[PDB]
DNA sequence: GTTGTAT
DNA sequence: GATCATACAAC
DNA sequence: GATCATACAACG
DNA sequence: CGTTGTAT
């Protein structure tokens, strides 16, 4: 038998291991941070999309070389979980704005599976590069990867609030998360509005972010709903898909779907309706043909002579998935903890987390524009001096006695004798100190606006204001998602 | 003007994205290969004249293969089912689904041998069809776009097709023979001699 | 109804997208360079790893990371077809010399499958890094990759006869090669043997290599067939398994598990008394397979001839030799594997030579720039722009452009007093290296010594015993 | 010792016939499986994979639980039978060893499988027969660290109290979900 | 059936 | 992740 | 490559 | 029961 063995509580053991893989499963699995919108797997294919180099300028990878090295450097799990992950958020289906581009088959509403990944290759949308954006001017805090060996973010800088505009899903343990799509322009206007009027209720919010915003379109039923989620993090929404009734060649009623609910397969209603009409559930159906292309939806419910498309359709509404529930559940993780936060806690969350990506980009613009000026004023002041420079280098032996004669002789800081040494003959020549000049001057300027920036509040809102309403400028569509009472 | 309407029972194969009309003497029969093809396939072909049949893999060899292993095979199973035409002494060419028979294979060489692997199977036990003139190859300019497989190959208005005719039955027979029969030496005699590296 | 429709026939087309089929899976699939000894698919997993850095010194990385790379530049293929090649580059039952050092699952002698991409971490093997010494000094010819972004070696320069020495298989079209494995040290005996007496025979290099080296080990019954093979390039041989009943060492090729299972069958039918037993004791050290009034002798000799304890092996050398596949005897192989041993070392001495040569052209000008450093100031520091600093610099000192350009990216630091002492100790170094080299491109004879003290080397670093015991 | 010629199609078994010395091996895939089959002393030790998260019997349908193939096949390993065929003194195995991956994930389907063992196997859990593999791979790796008798570190599950044990799985991996979030709450450090 | 690169 | 058919040659 | 069961919450 | 989405 065995030698050294132990003893383990069943009780004891059992709830070790449930708490570990609870936690594990809350913060580092299902649900996003409020702050990026992202989860783990969402943000280190993004992240890691970066690193490989396929931006929105940069041409297409193949696929199975993203979730290579995304699973091969942050993301420890199989490749198919990434690929699946990657995939749909280049649906726009799935993602009312797309953070992929990709290119072949990456599957259909109709519940179709995108081609494997040694077929579709991929590369970041345009507006995922707001996303990114200042990501190496420390702006996020990054930590060691599982194998210890690579560094990624934590968060991302997240220029749009990705959360509300995106949604968010779901299943954890102990808890589940489930918020909405919204509409770009509407969230960036709700953004700004809480950040000029503090005072300002769910009510005032609403005038400007009025719903969801849901990618296929469709129609919400009751908006009392709508103002519960946003003020307790809570609600029950009616979804309903777009139809009208069109009269046929012949004579009759012809019920037509145009915009299914949010998350609803066509075909999986489709069969549902047959599967009633075979069943005798519901009679006065001539024919249900899908006439949908690839530039519109069409799902033809035709009734015959001698009944009413209204009975039928609402019938259909409410045995079919034509009529769904949203159901308002706006749980993220804040702080660590996972937590139900209302609409105004969501965007306070993304305000300030708005200010600490650009105070930390203005002081590296700001650390990085003063280090290169220390290296002019040197250059600067050797050019001045290139005579005497130039003889205590050739008098010196070692470089560690030249440099250290030069910082004595010129009263140079260690970095700025060294740019002297490394100084190249090109750079000796007549018009080569004013282009430093130039440059120098320019540092000045910078140095003194950012030096503002990071003094006055007031401006950080500003510039965090007007770059918002740069991403609506360019991202922002129209409403798809009609709400009424 | 006909058509279809749903709700039949039509115990056609689980894949196959069946068009809307019914009438065998417009709507179109695709052939292709793998559901990442298919499915570029079955969104964006008109939902009207032309159906999508998924082949997984590479066909069966019915030249090197036993009669009683042709009639256990799924993939040429869902391929007779499809066509409804019969199989053998039942062969109803005049009871076709479909009058237009598109082979559309990848344009990798793996997909001239599943190209060469159809064509056996629609000439050793679907001759008629072919006598008929209803096999035809699609010319590609594949895993490509939604709109870009449909603007290419799939749209008759600029879709440039082929139609595959049979000159002598005589060197027909001697060239599926040979090249798909279970004869190696009179195949790598033939590669040797009609092969320019 | 189509609008622009064209008529093929059928005889036409078939014997069109056959041809395309089988040259293609023929020469570039299924058959590996006579030159090299690696298919497609092998050697780009290798110049994969070796562009991502895998290298036998560095640290190991996810199989996900080796296939997702691979496949996205090189092997436009599925991630099982390469991650299967690169399981059998690093099991010590498929190569006789492994080409891949890989942790965690990679199957096993059972028949057991390797693990997920998701689990196993990977590397190239050290001698596997012979396979592609000297492959950044212009040693072997590139191409365009399927995407036309890439480019990928035709061949590696494999500084040890891979083909002879790891074997090769197998299923074509219309045609299918079948390669044993030899021991390193004896095939590198053999092409050192045919680099001195190119007059030799079969038999006097059979001397030097007395046939197959299996990783298995095992016996190989007879010697006539081994004759045959490395004369004509086809030829059978039969591989027994090591007994003393207890099995040791199976053949080639051959499952344990699967021959266990045989036996069981063979049991329960009548086919073989005695069979009291049949168990499996084997370790992961040892390998031992356990099989009254039986005699045993007459059991034991009916299970090498009825199950798989006794396999028949036929030889079927084939490669692809100058765009054509050829049956290749043994010596056809070691000449077309010298020739291309030739033709790396005098690429890379070439390579070497036009580097050593340039560098002292550009370490010429600078110590004409040091000895006149004041001038050469005064040139630069007077000059209007950079273009005209260059042209006064190549008019006044004699220089061409790329020596101008040298001086002018001169750092500061290295107009010091004993920076032109250091210069001239290097250059003076490659008027002897570029000397040397000269040397050996202008004499043919170094060159093959070259060749054959390499070789030397790496039978001294790799090379194991006979594991395969020959018999009559 | 066995002699073979007999009759899962898994399940690597080992080589004797004496269920006081032989140990059975629950490892999570077939990845897992085949390290710990390359060496585990093919006499006293057989290895059975769990392919997949294994089902929780403490919120599903006994008909659903006598359909789950995984949990038939670790009781068609075991020998014991299930339910009024429970038969304790014809375990096939001393020694049920639940070896998971040191993921979360892992510890996941360790609740998992104890849920399993202390509901339709409690005389196997009563008796002391369950134990926990201690991991710290290739074959050597796992031989030489956790599948090592004269070495490695077991851990045997005993139980205290059954209402507290009864208790705990009701909690945790019941049906009722807002206990458990409680739990979650009380016990859980994360900043 | 089994070998190994492929669909 | 495991498993399923198949071409292709040659015993 | 296609498919196959399951944890987990919540609404159906 | 089924479905949603990351996981085994
Ligand atoms: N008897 C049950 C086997 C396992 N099932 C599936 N497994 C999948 C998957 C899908 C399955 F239906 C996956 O999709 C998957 C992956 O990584 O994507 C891994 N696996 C997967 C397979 C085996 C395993 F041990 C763990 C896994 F996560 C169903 C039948
Ligand atoms: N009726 C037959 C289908 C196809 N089968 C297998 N397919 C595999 C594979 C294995 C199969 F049994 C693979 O192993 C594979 C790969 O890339 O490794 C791809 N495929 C693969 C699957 C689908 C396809 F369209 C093409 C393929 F190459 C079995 C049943
Ligand atoms: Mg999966
Ligand atoms: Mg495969």
């Amino acid at each position: 038998q065995d030698k050294n063995l132990v003893n383990v509580n069943l009780t004891k053991e059992m709830k070790a291991s449930f708490i570990d893989y609870a936690m594990s499963v809350i913060v580092a699995r299902a649900l996003p941070d409020v702050r990026d919108g992202l989860k783990p797997v969402h943000r280190r294919i993004l992240y890691g999309m970066n690193e490989l180099g396929v931006t929105p300028d940069k041409p297409h990878k193949k696929s199975a070389r993203i979730t290579g090295d995304v699973m091969g450097k942050y993301h420890p799990h199989g490749d198919s979980s990434i690929y699946e992950a990657m995939v749909r958020m280049a649906q726009w289906w799935s993602y009312r704005y797309m953070l992929v581009d990709g290119h072949g088959n990456f599957g259909s509403m109709d519940g179709d599976s995108a081609a494997a990944q040694r077929y579709t290759e991929a590369r970041m949308s345009k507006i995922a590069l707001e996303m990114l954006r200042d990501i190496n001017k420390n702006t996020v805090d990054f930590v060691d990867n599982y194998d210890a060996n690579e560094r990624e973010p934590l968060v991302l800088p997240a220029r749009f609030p990705n959360l509300l505009v995106n949604g968010a899903t779901g299943i954890a343990v102990g808890m589940a998360t489930n918020i909405p799509p919204h509409n770009l322009g509407e969230t960036i206007d709700a953004v700004k509005l809480v950040m000029d009027n503090p005072e300002v209720t769910t009510k005032d919010l609403m005038e400007v972010l009025p719903g969801p915003d849901f990618p296929t379109g469709a129609l919400v039923m009751g908006k009392s709903g709508i103002h519960k989620a946003y003020e307790t993090g809570k609600g029950s929404i009616v979804l309903r898909s777009r139809t009208e009734i069109e009269t046929t060649k012949t004579g009759r009623e012809r019920i037509v779907v145009t915009e299914f609910p949010y998350m609803v397969n066509k075909t999986k209603v489709h069969e549902h309706i047959v599967r009633l009409v075979q069943e005798k559930r519901i009679e006065g159906i001539t024919a249900v043909r899908d006439e949908s292309n690839r530039e519109g939806v069409r799902f033809v419910i035709e009734v015959k002579r001698d009944a009413s498309a209204n009975v039928i359709l609402n019938n259909l509404f409410k045995m079919t998935q034509m009529q769904t529930n949203f159901g308002f559940n706006m749980l993220a993780i804040q702080n660590g903890i996972p937590k139900i936060l209302s609409l105004r806690q969501i965007l306070d969350a993304y305000i300030e987390h708005q200010k600490e990506v650009v105070v930390r980009r203005t002081r590296f613009d700001k650390e990085k524009a003063e280090a290169r000026a220390h290296i002019l004023e040197g250059l600067l002041i050797a050019l001045d001096h290139i005579d005497e420079v130039i003889r205590i280098i050739r008098a010196s032996e070692t470089d560690a006695e030249a440099q250290a004669e030069l910082m004595s002789k010129f009263k140079l800081s260690e970095r700025q004798s060294q740019a002297i040494l490394d100084m190249r003959l090109r750079r000796l020549t007549g018009l080569e100190r004013d282009k430093i000049q130039s440059e120098y001057d320019d540092l000045l300027a910078l140095i003194a606006d950012l030096a503002d920036i990071l003094a006055k509040p007031e401006r950080v809102s500003q510039i965090i204001k007007d770059e918002l309403d740069e991403v609506k400028r360019k991202f922002s569509d129209k409403r798809r998602t009609e709400l009424m009472v | 003007k006909h058509m279809k309407s749903g709700l039949e029972i039509s115990n056609l194969p689980g894949k196959l994205a069946d068009c809307s009309s019914n009438n065998p003497a417009e709507t179109e029969l695709f052939i292709v290969e793998g559901d990442s093809a298919g499915g570029s396939a079955k969104s964006g072909r008109n939902r009207e004249f032309q159906a999508i049949l998924p082949i997984r893999g590479k066909i069966l060899n019915v030249e090197k293969a036993s009669m009683d292993k042709i009639l256990a095979n799924e993939e040429i199973r869902s391929l007779f089912t499809a066509m409804g035409t019969g199989f053998g002494a039942e062969f109803d060419v005049s009871k076709a689904r479909y009058q237009k028979l598109v082979l559309m294979t990848d344009a990798d060489v793996d997909g001239a041998h599943i190209r060469t692997l159809l064509l056996t199977l629609i000439y050793r036990y679907m001759k008629p069809i072919l006598e008929a003139g209803y096999v035809y190859i699609a010319q590609p300019p594949g895993e490509m776009d939604d709109h870009q497989l449909w603007e290419t190959t799939m749209d008759p208005e600029h879709r440039l097709m082929a139609r595959v005719s049979v000159d002598d039955a005589a060197e027909a027979d001697k060239i599926f023979d040979m090249l798909m029969g279970d004869r190696v030496e009179p195949r790598r005699e033939f590669i040797e001699e009609n092969a320019v590296y």
